């Protein structure tokens, strides 16, 4: 059997945060996790980097601010 | 040797801990122990904001069950004994032969 299959290489570290605060909103990613590059957050799948701008239509809310651990500041674009 | 063989045995936990399962598919990549359980609450179905949101009560019946797990082992030695069967059978051949 020849077995053809995908293998992950360049790797690079990122800032990552469980939710996001937004007008006092939980906001976790519908498929990916959310990263930062220093500066800004951005929300890409997890196997491959194609980082995208945080909008409504890749988060669901689901909940408050307060309750998440590790929660971070920033704008979720409509 | 038991040694190697408890190297081993730490060398996987370890991956499993800090990696989740990439390092088993690849290069070890590093990942929050909480979202490792995230996207393993998304696998069996289960959004992760209940993991978030219950984060500490998931962690406190985690490590009771852990703890529990030694009471348990050592309560039933029975448990371990598919393992000794296997001991006493070799012996007992063994000393058939004898
Ligand atoms: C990534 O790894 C480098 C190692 O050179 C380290 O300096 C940095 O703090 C790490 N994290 C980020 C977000 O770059
Ligand atoms: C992060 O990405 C943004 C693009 O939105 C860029 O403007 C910024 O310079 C980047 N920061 C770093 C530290 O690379
Ligand atoms: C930023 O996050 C902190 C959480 O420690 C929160 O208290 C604060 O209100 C947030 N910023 C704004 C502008 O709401």
């Amino acid at each position: 059997f020849l077995h053809v299959t995908y293998v992950p290489a360049q790797e690079k570290n990122f800032t990552t945060a469980p939710a996001i605060c937004h007008d006092g909103k939980a906001h976790f990613p519908r498929e990916g996790v959310f990263v930062s590059n220093g500066t800004h957050w951005f929300v890409t799948q997890r196997n491959f980097y194609e980082p995208q701008i945080i909008t409504t239509d890749n988060t669901f809310v689901s909940g408050n601010c307060d309750v998440v651990i590790g929660i971070v500041n920033n704008t979720v674009y409509d | 040797t038991d040694e190697m063989i408890a190297q081993y045995t730490s060398a996987l936990l370890a991956g499993t801990i800090t990696s989740g399962w990439t390092f088993g598919a690849g290069p070890a990549l590093q990942i929050p122990f909480p979202m490792q359980m995230a996207y393993r609450f998304n696998g069996i179905g289960v959004t992760q904001n209940v993991l978030y949101e219950n984060q500490k009560l998931i962690a406190n019946q985690f490590n009771s069950a852990i703890g529990k797990i030694q009471d348990s082992l050592s309560s039933t030695p029975s448990a371990l004994g598919k393992l000794q069967d296997v001991v006493n059978h070799n012996a007992q051949a063994l000393n058939t032969l004898v």
